[PDB]
């Protein structure tokens, strides 16, 4: 029914198993650094997410297809004057 | 102990390591949500051998 | 008896050729493994009978 | 492999030693995201201006070909 993902905030006052008044500390840092960590990961899937799919897509798709574009006007240039100057 | 101090919650397991709850202290069933099926409890002493 | 008499066989081969053919119609035609399991098939006594 | 219970205070440290790994290497990410930027404008910039330059172009040639 349930998760034990929430955060530790309270000590055993009964219970012989986990938290006392003593390592609380522990549990709430090590809490803090997990957040942390996963701050870091999700930007990163971000930054990277981002850079990756973004900026390479943008730079190599267009570069190739006004390269492509580049041959195409070259040649058709100079073919068509060419032969129009011969006739 | 009674009811309406129990909990139904869902673990985390990991081939083993699962950790125990801090706010525990005893524990009626407990099973899969999958087909309905209960575990029962044994000694290291056995587990081992398993 | 006034017609032929024992309508039953013609009916009941009648039963038969008709379910015959709806049966390779159900065959040819596409449907699912639907079932009130709803996706639980390896959660065998499924304690919810609601 | 089944490793022993240590003590919640050194779990802390554990978890702590994660962040730095990620801190440094987000700056070089950083650092290329400006690099990747500055490429693409550049890429834009090149690429449409040569563009219309080639439209002109041929637009030219035609006239010629029409002289012709």
């Amino acid at each position: 029914i349930v998760y034990n993902n929430q955060a530790p905030d309270a000590v055993n006052n009964v219970g012989q198993f986990g938290a006392t008044e003593g390592s609380i500390g522990a549990y709430k840092q090590a809490a803090e650094y997990a957040a942390d960590s996963k701050y870091w990961a999700l930007l990163a899937e971000s930054k990277f997410g981002t850079i990756d799919d973004l900026i390479a897509e943008v730079e190599r798709l267009y570069q190739q297809g006004v390269l492509m574009k580049q041959d195409i006007e070259d040649l058709k240039q100079d073919f068509k004057d060419q032969d129009a100057r011969l006739m | 102990r009674i009811p309406p101090l129990e909990k139904e919650v869902y673990l985390d397991i990991k081939d083993g390591v699962a950790y125990i709850p801090p706010d525990y202290l005893e524990a009626q069933w407990m099973m899969r949500a999958k087909d309905g099926t209960i575990f029962q409890v044994t000694s290291p002493e056995e587990i081992s051998y398993r | 008896n006034y017609g032929r008499g024992r309508e039953l066989m013609y009916q009941l081969e009648k039963k038969g050729k008709e379910i015959k053919r709806d049966l390779e119609k159900i065959l040819l035609s596409g449907q699912a493994r639907t079932d009130v399991l709803a996706d639980q098939y390896l959660t065998n006594s499924a304690a919810d009978p609601a």
